[PDB]
């Protein structure tokens, strides 16, 4: 019974920072991989930030440095700090979760409906 | 009359040879009669009576060559083999256990007991290699049935001996403990592949008896946590036995039944 709740977003002024917020509710183990896509109107949807359960973190090359993901894998919930805002990132942003096997499942995937932060 | 046995030979082994003799080796391990959230409990090591309480296995090979490893039901472990004339044991750890044994191959003309234990840290150092080091597969087994033999002629040194029990526990002993483990060999047969456990594996293995004990403590399933890892060795919390039931065969009994 995997739900995500999104949080954050909304307009800030470029150069303004925000923090979005993903916790996964109903998955009997931690997340495999966990992060936020977003999709620009126009355009197609894109990976922007994600981590592992390892810890280990994947950023969009427009994102890196600007961006930053964390994890608590034990409570299934990622944040996402977006500093120095530019115009590139007025977008939807999604969030996504991704489970590996527990019984009777072998893995599952999961999506956001979205949040979206508009810079001015 | 005498201790149930089960054959299984390497030679031409396929998935279905080998699940088929896992789950016949299941059969005479536990009763059927204790199962608790699903998962079957073996026999209560407090007056079981002698003549129930080991199996045996008889294993051969490619080569020709033949083994029997004992079983003990109460914990599905290797307690001792018997190879032509003679018998070898694990030192037991308790006077109870001792005396069981000596009601094993009691046709044999030759007995020996180890100076040392049948547990992973004690073969890895005799082995003078880790488990994560020791590949696993039907080649691997295949030879360990070899060496098992010629220790009896004189033909296998004890750390290769040690290599070998670490083989065998493994794709007998942990298979039959665990569906996971059975699966981990099925694959690579399936494949023909060797390779060692990965880190889901020996976590697995490290931690039967935490898990027997949380889920037979548990309330109605729920774990009051225990720590396994991935195959990328990353940790994970169980909390519950739910998610354990295609992964765990047997149990270790702890306590009294609902
Ligand atoms: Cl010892």
């Amino acid at each position: 019974q995997v739900q995500l709740v999104e949080s954050g977003g909304g307009l800030v002024q470029a150069g303004g920072s925000l923090r979005l917020s993903c916790a996964a509710s109903g998955s009997i183990v931690n997340f495999e991989t966990m992060g936020w896509y977003r999709q620009a109107p126009g355009k197609e949807r894109e990976l922007v930030a994600t981590i592992t359960n390892e810890g280990s973190s994947n950023y969009a090359d427009s994102v890196k440095g600007r961006f930053t993901i964390s994890g608590d894998n034990a409570k299934n919930t990622v944040s996402l700090q977006m500093n120095s805002l530019k115009p590139e990132d007025t977008a939807v942003y999604y969030c996504s979760a991704t489970f590996g096997s527990r019984w009777p499942y072998a893995h599952s995937d999961h999506w956001g409906q979205g949040t979206q932060v508009t810079v001015s | 009359k005498q201790y149930p046995i089960i054959n299984f030979t390497t030679a031409g082994a396929t998935v279905q040879s080998y699940t088929n003799f896992i789950r016949a080796v299941r059969g005479r391990l536990t009763t059927g009669a204790d199962v608790r959230h699903e998962i079957p409990v073996l026999p209560n090591r407090v007056g079981l009576p002698i003549n129930q309480r080991f199996i045996l296995v008889e294993l051969s090979n490619h080569a020709e060559l033949s083994v029997t490893l004992a079983l003990d039901v109460t914990n599905a472990y290797v307690v001792g083999y018997r190879a032509g004339n003679s018998a070898y044991f694990f030192h037991p750890d308790n006077q109870e256990d001792a005396e069981a044994i000596t009601h094993l191959f009691t046709d044999v003309q030759n007995r020996y007991t180890f100076a040392f234990g049948g547990n992973y840290d004690r073969l890895e150092q005799l082995a003078g290699n880790l488990r994560e080091n020791i590949e696993l597969g039907n080649g691997p087994l295949e030879e360990a049935i070899s060496a098992l033999y010629y220790y009896s002629t004189g033909g296998t040194q004890l750390p290769t001996l040690a290599r070998s029990f670490i083989i065998c526990i493994q794709m007998i002993s942990e298979a039959a403990r665990f569906q996971y483990i059975e699966g981990e060999m099925r694959t690579r047969i399936r494949y023909n592949r060797r390779s060692a456990p990965d880190p889901s594996v020996i976590t697995l293995e490290n931690s039967w008896g935490r898990l027997s004990t949380a889920i037979q403590e548990s309330n109605q399933g729920a774990f009051a946590p225990i720590q396994l890892q991935r195959r990328n060795g990353s940790k994970f919390s169980v909390y519950d036995v739910s998610i354990l039931i295609p992964i765990i065969a047997l149990m270790v009994y702890r306590c009294a039944p609902p």
